[PDB]
């Protein structure tokens, strides 16, 4: 759920 | 226990008289304060005290007549707290933040001019439920992020999120990818607007990436300045 997209969303952003 | 600017001197007894202003807000509790404290360096006495705001871009306005029912005496300096809300009217002014203020007395009338320091309009609940935080993110397009660089600054993951909180920046989430941690945060000003911020914290690297997603983005180049001052005191 939402812990991952801040992970998946994070790492994109790097 | 909120970020406070030092009593700047916003009208200098040469200007009004020999009273002189000087000046600061504070925000407690989500309570707007307008700290002051006068000076008669006149050889009057000083009775009759208002103090009017002009129109600006936060509806900010006082809330109360003036707290002062004595003369104030030759050489009696004295503490004010101006109340402050933001129902009041607006204008866009420019700068965004910049207050048009008059003060009167017995003497005369004495326009002068302080900046209202954002920070102060971060309201409590300013923490973006996280569903809310990610879906707002992606939606802001882009070309509508701006980015700013916090030079020299150098405390940690830790003491970067705990200051912008006693500030009402709160963190969402810190992550960390290629060594670099990446807090992800949220403010919200009195008027409403969001601000969306990622801090991004280098090893070694002098600087602190700061990028800002926001409905209106010409808030964005304050959010940086105050961000700044907070992780310099």
């Amino acid at each position: 759920d939402d812990d991952i997209v801040f992970e998946d969303f994070a790492r994109q952003r790097l | 226990g909120g970020y406070v600017a030092p009593k700047a001197v916003w009208l200098p007894a040469v200007k009004a008289k020999g009273l002189e202003i000087s000046g600061t807000f504070t925000h407690r509790q989500g309570h707007i304060y307008m700290e002051m404290n006068f000076t008669n360096k006149a050889l009057q006495h000083m009775t009759d005290f208002a103090i009017q705001f002009n129109k600006n871009s936060f509806g900010v306005i006082p809330s109360t007549p003036l707290a002062i029912h004595t003369p104030l005496m030759p050489n009696q300096s004295i503490d004010v707290s101006l109340p402050l809300n933001t129902l009041g009217p607006v204008m866009k002014m420019e700068p965004l933040n910049n207050l048009q203020v008059a003060v009167k007395n017995n003497i005369d009338v004495f326009y002068f001019s302080c900046l209202i320091p954002l920070n102060v309009l971060f309201v409590e609940d300013g923490k973006m439920e996280r569903q809310v935080f990610l879906a707002t993110w992606k939606d802001i397009p882009n070309e509508n992020e701006l980015q700013f660089q916090i030079k020299e600054c150098h405390l940690n993951a830790d003491t970067v999120s705990s200051k912008l909180q006693n500030n009402n920046v709160y963190t969402i989430a810190k992550r960390n990818v290629e060594g670099q941690d990446m807090l992800y945060q949220s403010l919200k000003l009195t008027n409403g607007i969001w601000i969306l911020a990622e801090l991004r914290i280098q090893p070694g690297n002098p600087n602190y990436t700061l990028s800002l997603k926001c409905r209106a983005p010409e808030v964005s180049q304050y959010i940086y300045q105050v961000y700044d001052s907070i992780l310099k005191n």
